[PDB]
């Protein structure tokens, strides 16, 4: 019960449960671009000139309209990355709030029900300080100080106790099943056949059909939360890095041609925002170019992790020397780009 | 001393030449034009420089008293007391003309006529009703001023209240003429000043407004000193099954919107006192002492009171186990009884100190004591009850 | 008594006025002027492949 | 005219003589290199600081 | 000159249906998040009001207009929309032609206030986004319209369609999806009247309980008063104690965020001149703004 | 209200000089400080079993 | 006035629009140089999502439901060994040298020849530019490349438009020596510069 | 508003120390109360000790009347010889545009109205001082509309706690938690702010009110269903725990029930008097924020564009 | 304010709860203010802190 | 200063998480670059950059 | 002074438990069955010391 | 910080060390400078012992 397991977590006892958990991290990198000699036109007009009579001032404004012509048949310029300056997301440790939410419908006892909203929000980092307004958007309390960066949103998503570990020792998908639109054919169901026809098992994971039951199937325990049509949150301005994932909707009306999802994420829209305090949803006038591997496959890369601190130590001798696991332990070595790198 | 001469010289004729866009708009100006009857209005006899005010197309009128009314009172009281008045026109008696001639308009000294048994000054409102009966061009005009002041009594009982009716518009400034309709011209928004007369012999011309109505604050509060001044108008409210009360007002003050409020309070306040004690019959009490009161303070302390959740309540199974609570309330004087007068925003006098004449003009040969203004720069507003 | 206050210097930037082709990037576009570019609808380059 | 010919370049370059000590090429400039033992806190009371 | 414009830029594909509708759409009020010379047209679309997720209702719409900045459409070249904004760029020019989109007349020295389109269309196929236009109608009828379909919203849980203005029928309900749109502020209103409604009456626990239409007026005047006695004729001086005085502070807010929604403020004064006084359905209105 | 490591703080009736009656009435009531004795009188969160 | 001071007053006066107008009419041509580099970085991809795509292209379409889907395996591959390069492996002149060979390998000489071409002292014309940061172009002429002539040849002449609705471009040679980089990488003369001094120097603007 | 605006003119006086005179250019975007709009004016006249009542220093709560008394006004540029402002009530300029310099701890947006405060936060109180001509001058903060109607909200309900032998300090905006300066109040102006909202409290009360009474019951059932019916009741209003004890009913048959409309009457008695109450206790929001180049955040301490609000 | 949690450690709210807090055991041995040392002209290192 | 440098270029108004950043990288170049010689000397292209 | 912070030694609760820091870092165990060892991060962590 | 006084002496005569501001003159505040020339009553010249 959502006020039983609140005590079963508190006095250390494990349910019989399983987690995931997912948060999205920013780094600023240096990059190097090269381009063939006449890789584009460039048409410039002339300049206007404008009046505009202000506050004790005149001011003049000076605009001039000017175009762009890519004259390659081709890829005529790369982008080049480089050395990583910095991790501007914090790698720590946020539970989401749902009282942020305000969505869903609560229980019936107001005895019971305010019982859970003091004893969760109080003295919760994310907890909202002045309870929620009517239809606006709540409020995150401005934390005094500021350690490293904006401390990331980790999520939880009900997963089985027994899956394979190995499914997660490899780049995958916090759902069980993978994702469009990059792996569909041609045929007008083909998005939604990824998604949630179990008949036919997955593209990435041929063993099996699914890799968590509780998700990617309709209206699972993953999707009612985190669908973008059902709208749990949106009061809350805290972002959910699952909203990239679950969104059925997002996948379908996707572009399909490789000759060009590569360039989109060359430049994409980040859904988080660098001046934020916290992780918050993007501002509707700001767009920040920024290249996201994770948006055209549909995979996220494991970190290293183990479950021993203990065990965890073996991992900062290298890659090979580092043991996986003791009697109910278990640790997950990296697979990712900052595999070999000094962060 | 030549350098001096010249400074003076480059100034002037550089002050001339260089002058923006050719002196066309220097003064901000606006104009309107609107072809109505001359019922009400009567623009050959009210002159260049008075206030006017627009109705609401009285059609909607009759049905919105069945509509609005307070309960126990007459609903087609309005609905007869107009009729009687377009019977008193004898020219657009029969209705059959549509979408013109609406005879939109009301001149303001003939609005002061028909409310001028309720003033103070009673020779000075007398010699207002008089050329209103005298220089008018019309036969049995003081059968339309009884009409009509009987329509406003009938708008106040009936309780369509006139300011919702009755709305600013601009002050005259030129008219043409024929029978029975003048095209008229006026100024909506801006300075009275800066508007063109069209006749060369006399140019601009001001604000002229009957010496009755004009009200000054700055005596009755005492406060002297200079300052700008904000141009109202209010009307005066007593509800009551009596025959009822009218008045129109212009006030002089340098008191805000915002806070007229209390100055207004201090004249009509007896007035004010009345149609809260008034104004309620026929409006039949509850029976006598059935009303409980709260025990929403008292049964908010025993938890042993029954209570009922959200998966309770609209079941009859608990219906009768809350506590039951039926109000009355139909012995209340509530605030729309309570109305008295209400006010708008008019204009405001941008002068350090606001001139005031009080001249005595013909009208010939009617002599009527006169308030004329200077430099008055309009700004319509909403209305406002003080209720 | 004698006693002063003084003024030392006046020191000032100079911007750099940056001609666009004293760049080398400039090699990456043919940059040429219209006069008119904002009466202009259609804006339609024809490729032959 | 922006910008003028300033103050402090209008003055004649001063008579110079030859000074030994030691230049160092360290990227594109040179960097003028001294240790300061022998010549001054030499045989005195003040520490190096 | 020194007449301010907007620019609105239209993205290139517009196929030959879609402009002709976009010709037609003269005179019509246009928001947009601030002023600014150049600017998208994808701030102006309807799409541009959402907060997820979620199309906005006439809750949000009349939050969104205090907001954003009202705007009224010039000649629309097939380059640019050039529009003009009302707060700034009309007080130096005048006057401005205005086409209406409500079936109610306007009659010459009105005050018109701007409503959503809840009384009762436009969608680009090519740009792939929709057009809502505000309905200029005057701001007297604006606080009776409003609250015409406030009440039957509360019906849901006599004739309300009687609407007679200047000599014209009028009917509100012409019907399903308009009640369902309406519905948020519907709770806003019900809400706000009843923890008014219960305050007021702990704070004085006799206000019904009072007797009628004599001792009411007595308790009435010395509260309706000036005179210093106030205090003495309002107050009524483990267990939990009811929380009134935060109680009061959360209401006033809410109280005080719908003053900002619902007076439908008079942004625009028709002054009609050289013409008729009526302005009916498809006209275009001069507009002169205070000065 | 944990400051002093041989010290327990917490709040206790207003004005009371105890003992002491049956039942002490709901005052606004302030922090009393009250002597550790010994090792076992540290909450078992900083001194676990 | 006649004064002194009065006179004197216009020369505070004019000179603040002459120090204003040449910030403006200087901020457009610094305009472009922003845009150059925003247009460009739109539409390029980044590397290791275009060495199997490259290798993909040359044995043609061969669209089927498979053969097609080998390129996500090469471009998930590709991308955890070879997104990051210079902080996962560098101190190794070999594997350094064939990846810059990838930047320049990586596109198809492009349409169409310009009459004007930026030609060297003495030397073949330039055929691509090279944009690095700060940092990165220290530590790659310290190590791994060799500098060049550091004066080339560079059209002066913007182009002229006029129209007629069918118009032709007129150009005319005017060539300058101007300061500049040139590195030798592979079969072709390789333009570098950094533009942080140059351009971006004490702005509010990020560098993109 | 003439072609040309009207500015007054606040005149220096002569007698001035040199560090006062670099103290009143700080000054240059603030907001002055002018008690009249007289064209010439003197310091004596705007500043705290002109702006006293008589023998009576006013408190926080009590200001807010003496605000709305007088006439906002921003000044515009710092002369050596006066001050030059522009007033509110007045249309402000010949171009419809000022600048303000905030004040205030909290950022503003666009398109957000603008009422103002007295100096009422702790640590932020700032009052220029001009000891040479021995004055002080407390300026109002300028702050975002639906922030003044909480303050006004904040302070009126503390007096009500004075007046009957915990807590109300702290409010939120934007994640920030502040709380507020003030000791006592004055019982004079209490039951002047008392005694505007009890007239406009009962002035809603109308028959159809004890209609929407009978959607008590509604509406403590409809939010077990929808979230955004939880969003009202917020555990801290009356209506959820008085919904639990009563249960109401309609009364019946109204007196001529079928010629008039009485949940419509009073909706539109409720529309002017409780609705209204926003503008009853504080001033009016006259000015509302419209960037120019838009910058949709003005930081705290920075100059912002300025148009009036109907 | 221990309410909110710390800057470095946004793990929890302390690291030592004798540390830290007003009137903390950590406190009154080495506050400026309340003065156990300084009589004592050896250093306390944690005067700084 | 080396990450000052890296800093003061882009986003001169300190935006609150990026101003964070800018304690984090003052420390982790602290440790490493505090001393230099000492620490690993007799590696030529390490000490020349 | 600018961090607020400090800086640990290599320390250990046995003296055999040391010993393997001499060594170097990377073979060094921390923690025996109550015993712990705290390795240092330091500015003088290369140098001879 | 390093003082230097006059010990004896003129205390007109010794040099500042600021040629732009040079010899100086005893400052003290009212509060402490009190005659006996009026509280006597003796006026005349001469000269006087300060104490």
């Amino acid at each position: 019960s959502p006020v039983a397991l609140h005590h079963q977590l508190k006095t250390g006892l494990h349910p019989g449960f399983g987690f995931t958990v997912v948060r999205q991290d920013r780094f600023v990198t240096e990059n190097v671009l090269f381009s063939e000699r006449a890789s584009e036109a460039y048409f410039l007009g002339q300049l206007q000139v404008a009046r505009h009579e202000t506050g004790g001032g005149v001011n003049f404004t000076l605009t001039q309209p000017r175009g762009n012509v890519d004259l390659g048949v081709g890829y005529t310029a790369v982008v080049a990355t480089a050395t990583v300056r910095n991790p501007v997301t914090d790698m720590g440790n946020l539970p989401q709030n749902f009282y942020l939410g305000r969505g869903a419908p609560p229980l019936l006892d107001n005895a019971a029900a305010v019982y859970l909203r003091n004893a969760v929000v109080a003295g919760n980092r994310l907890g909202p300080a002045q309870p929620v307004p009517v239809f606006g958007c709540a409020q995150v309390p401005r934390r005094a100080g500021m350690d490293h960066g904006q401390d990331a949103v980790c999520e939880f998503i009900a997963t089985p106790v027994s899956t394979d570990v190995n499914y997660f020792r490899r780049p995958c998908n916090p759902r069980g099943r993978a994702a469009g639109g990059v792996y569909a054919g041609d045929k007008e169901g083909d998005v939604t056949a990824l998604m949630y026809d179990h008949g036919q098992s997955d593209p990435s994971r041929a063993f099996a059909a699914t890799a968590n039951p509780w998700a990617s199937q309709r209206f699972s325990y993953g999707d009612l939360l985190y669908n973008g049509a059902y709208h749990l949150n949106g009061a809350s301005p805290v972002l959910s890095p699952c909203f990239k994932f679950f969104t059925s909707a997002d996948i379908a009306a996707k572009h399909r041609c490789l000759e060009r999802l590569i360039v989109e994420t060359g430049s994409a829209v980040s859904t988080a925002t660098a001046a934020s305090d916290v992780q918050f949803k993007r501002p509707p006038g700001c767009r920040e170019l920024v290249e996201d591997p994770c948006g055209l496959f549909q995979e996220a890369y494991p970190l290293t992790c183990a479950s021993d601190p203990a065990l965890l130590r073996s991992a900062r001798n290298g890659e090979a020397h580092a043991r996986e696991t003791h009697f109910a332990q278990y640790l997950v070595y990296d697979a990712s780009p900052l595999k070999g790198l000094a962060l | 001393p030549n350098d001096d001469t010249e400074q003076a010289l480059d100034k002037i004729l550089r002050g001339t030449m260089r002058g923006g866009a050719a002196l066309i708009g220097s003064p901000r100006h606006h104009l309107t034009r609107q072809v109505i009857l001359t019922d009400l209005c009567q623009p050959n006899a009210d002159r260049a420089g008075t206030l006017l005010l627009a109705l609401r197309h009285p059609a909607d009128l009759p049905h919105l008293a069945h509509q609005r009314a307070p309960p126990g009172r007459q609903t087609e009281r309005l609905g007869e007391a107009w009729g009687q008045l377009m019977e008193a026109t004898a020219l657009g008696s029969g209705r059959a003309e549509s979408g013109c001639t609406r005879a939109g308009l009301v001149s303001f000294n003939f609005l002061v006529a028909a409310c001028a048994a309720s003033y103070d000054a009673r020779d000075a409102a007398d010699a207002v009703r008089a050329h209103v009966t005298a220089n008018y061009r019309g036969t049995r005009v003081g059968a339309r001023l009884d009409r009509f002041s009987e329509c406003l009594r009938a708008m106040v009982h009936t309780h369509v209240f006139p300011h919702e009716v009755m709305r600013f518009f601009g002050g005259l400034v030129s008219w043409v003429t024929q029978d029975e309709l003048a095209s008229v011209t006026a100024v909506c928004a801006g300075p009275q000043e800066a508007a063109h007369t069209g006749h060369p012999g006399r140019p601009r011309s001001a604000v002229i407004l009957p010496a009755c109505a004009f009200v000054d604050l700055d005596a009755e509060l005492g406060l002297g000193g200079p300052g700008a001044a904000f141009l109202y108008l209010v009307f005066t409210y007593r509800q009551r099954r009596d025959q009822e009360l009218c008045c129109v007002y212009v006030i002089k003050s340098q008191l805000p919107p915002r806070g007229l409020e209390p100055a207004l309070e201090r004249l009509f306040g007896r007035l004010r006192i009345t149609n809260t004690i008034h104004g309620t019959e026929d409006m039949t009490p509850p029976a006598p002492n059935r009303n409980p009161d709260f025990p929403l303070a008292g049964l908010a302390a025993n938890p042993q009171t029954p209570r009922c959740s959200a998966g309770q309540v609209t079941n009859p199974q608990f219906a009768d186990r809350l506590y039951r609570w039926q109000p009355d309330l139909r012995g209340r004087p509530t605030a729309r009884t309570c109305t008295y007068a209400a006010f708008a925003e008019l204009g405001m006098m941008p002068e350090d100190s606001p001139r005031c004449l009080h001249r005595t003009e013909r009208f010939g040969a009617v002599s009527v004591p006169v308030v004329i203004l200077e430099g008055v720069v309009w700004r319509p507003g909403e209305w406002r009850a003080c209720a | 008594d004698v006693e002063f206050d003084a003024l030392l210097g006046s020191y000032c930037n100079t911007l750099s006025l940056v001609r666009f082709l004293e760049l080398g990037l400039s090699v990456a576009c043919v940059c040429t002027k219209f006069p008119e570019l904002a009466y202009m609808n259609e804006g339609r380059v024809q490729f032959e492949v | 005219d922006l910008n003028r010919q300033t103050l402090d370049e209008l003055e004649s370059a001063p008579q110079t003589t030859r000074v030994r000590a030691d230049l160092v090429s360290i990227g594109e400039k040179l960097i003028f290199l001294e240790a300061l033992e022998k010549r001054i806190y030499a045989a005195t009371n003040v520490p190096y600081p | 000159a020194d007449g301010f414009e907007t620019d609105i830029a239209i993205p290139s594909g517009i196929s030959r249906p879609d402009a002709a509708a976009l010709q037609r759409c003269e005179g019509r009020v246009v928001f947009l998040p601030t002023i600014r010379r150049q600017l998208t047209l994808a701030d102006v679309a309807h799409e541009s009001f959402v907060s997820g997720g979620v199309s906005p209702d006439t809750l949000g719409l009349l939050l969104a207009y205090r907001r954003r900045f009202p705007a009224v459409i010039t000649r629309v070249l097939p380059t640019r929309i050039v529009a003009c904004p009302l707060d700034v760029g009309l007080t130096h020019a005048g006057t401005v032609n205005l086409r209406n989109t409500s079936p109610v007349d306007l009659c010459n020295g009105d005050p018109i206030s701007l409503v959503p389109p809840v009384f009762e269309d436009v969608r680009l196929d090519s740009l792939d986004l929709t057009l809502r236009f505000p309905v200029p109608l005057p701001s007297p009828l604006a606080r009776e319209i409003v609250a015409r379909l406030v009440a039957r919203g509360i019906r849901d849980l006599p004739d309300l369609n009687v609407l007679y203005y200047n000599g014209s029928r009028l009917s509100l309900l012409a019907l399903g999806p308009v009640n369902a749109e309406l519905r948020s502020l519907v709770l806003n209103m019900v809400y706000s009247i009843t923890e008014g409604t219960t305050i007021i009456l702990t704070l004085i626990p006799r206000l019904f309980a009072l007797s009628a239409q004599d001792g009411y007026v007595n308790a009435l005047l010395q509260m309706q008063s000036v005179t210093r006695e106030a205090a003495q004729l309002i107050h009524p001086e483990g267990e939990r104690r009811l929380p009134l005085y935060e109680a009061l502070v959360a209401w006033l807010t809410h109280a005080g965020q719908l003053g900002d929604t619902l007076a439908l403020a008079p942004v625009v004064r028709v002054c009609t001149f050289d013409g008729a006084a009526v302005v009916r359905s498809g006209d275009m209105a001069p507009v002169i703004r205070y000065p | 209200l944990e400051l002093h490591p041989a010290f327990d703080f917490f709040v206790g009736v207003a004005d009371v000089e105890l003992p002491g009656g049956d039942v002490p009435p709901a005052g606004p009531g302030e922090i009393q400080a009250t002597w550790r004795v010994v090792n076992g009188n540290l909450p078992l969160a900083l001194c676990p079993a | 006035d006649g004064t002194g001071i009065s006179a004197h007053r216009q020369l505070r006066a004019i000179q603040q629009l002459a120090r204003n107008v040449q910030a403006v009419l200087g901020a457009f041509e610094r305009g472009t140089a922003d845009q150059m580099l925003h247009v460009l970085l739109e539409k390029a991809p980044p590397l290791a999502l275009l060495l199997p795509m490259q290798r993909y292209l040359d044995n043609g379409r061969l669209a089927t439901r498979v053969a097609r889907a080998t390129l996500v395996a090469e471009l998930k591959r590709s991308f955890c060994e070879t997104s990051f390069f210079l902080g996962k492996a560098g101190h190794r002149r070999e594997a350094v040298e064939a990846w810059l060979v990838d930047l320049t390998t990586a596109t198809q000489p492009s349409v169409a020849v310009p009459r004007l071409t930026h030609a060297d002292t003495r030397g073949r014309p330039v055929d691509g530019v090279l944009v690095t940061t700060a940092p990165i172009k220290q530590r790659l002429l310290q190590s791994f490349l060799k500098v060049e002539d550091t004066e080339a040849d560079v059209p002066v002449t913007y182009g002229e438009m006029v129209l007629n609705t069918l118009d032709e471009l007129e150009s005319a040679p005017q060539t300058t020596r101007v300061r500049a980089d040139l590195v030798s990488i592979g079969e072709k003369l390789i333009f570098l510069e950094a533009l942080e001094k140059r351009i971006y120097a004490a702005t509010n603007v990020p560098y993109p």
